[PDB]
């Protein structure tokens, strides 16, 4: 089984990535290490063909947003040990755009 | 010219079709990119998949 | 052709992909880009099995240290534009650690 | 046992051990990891190898 093209992350994919792993229970509470997350990224990219440089959260301290508008997971704290935090208001409110415009 | 699965494929996104070995497709676009456009022969469900997992009939 | 199994980085690991990566020179001058980077890194993972975190480099800006001891490239200069460069006495000097203490 | 390559290899170093597909080997030591010990009967040669791409002859 092949490895597959490779494409861009999108609203719709993020949107569709985080309720499915939403539904299998992983991410929520986890907490976060740079190892897990590369591994998840992996495991998407290997999986969906998404490029894993997609995931990039806001810089803390606090709570960090992703940039990704339409993945619905953010990092709370619970350097700070982070949580992932299911938050479907992400995919309606894109944060991080706000509090550091200048990424895009 | 239609073409074939050669392995099995597991959408999560909703734009994705998925499929099994053996299935066969009518692609619809293929210029886009090399995930392409295609429609189910036996489904009529029309999705992109990986053009690599696919193989002329 | 699988995905090697994975196995740990070291010193003597990171030396040798350097001058592996030197025999099929190709980086020596090369534009550096994170997306050539990561290519290249997830290459090296599905081909060798050091999963794709080694290959870190200090902050800017100028000369970019790399992180693991013994991998011998570092990026030079011409915001910043910045090349891969083959620097053979980093085997012997852990550059990064000396001026960036904080990411050990 | 005998086990032969599936795939060929490329190692980054004389520690491990270059092949290619259909070379036969002979496991000098398993019980290290998933990156086995082998001698390449088709060289006289040792080093290592990614258990993954070769099987039993
Ligand atoms: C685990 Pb990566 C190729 C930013
Ligand atoms: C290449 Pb020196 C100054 C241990």
């Amino acid at each position: 089984r092949p490895q597959v093209p490779l494409r861009p992350m999108t609203y719709k994919a993020a949107v569709d990535l985080s309720h499915f792993l939403k539904e299998k229970g992983g991410l929520e509470g986890l907490i976060h290490s740079q190892r897990r997350q590369d591994i998840l990224d992996l495991w998407i990219y290997h999986t969906q063909g998404y490029f894993p440089d997609w995931q990039n959260y806001t810089p803390g301290p606090g709570v960090r947003y992703p940039l990704t508008f339409g993945w619905c997971y953010k990092l709370v704290p619970v350097r700070e040990v982070l949580e992932w935090r299911f938050d479907s208001r992400l995919a309606f409110h894109h944060v991080a755009r706000e509090l550091h415009p200048e990424y895009f | 010219a239609l073409f074939v699965a050669l392995y099995d494929y597991e959408a999560i996104t909703e734009d994705d079709l998925s499929f099994h070995k053996g299935e066969k497709f009518q692609i619809l676009n293929s210029s886009e990119g090399d995930w392409w456009e295609a429609r189910s022969l036996t489904t009529g469900e029309t999705g992109y998949i990986p053009s690599n997992y696919v193989a002329p009939v």
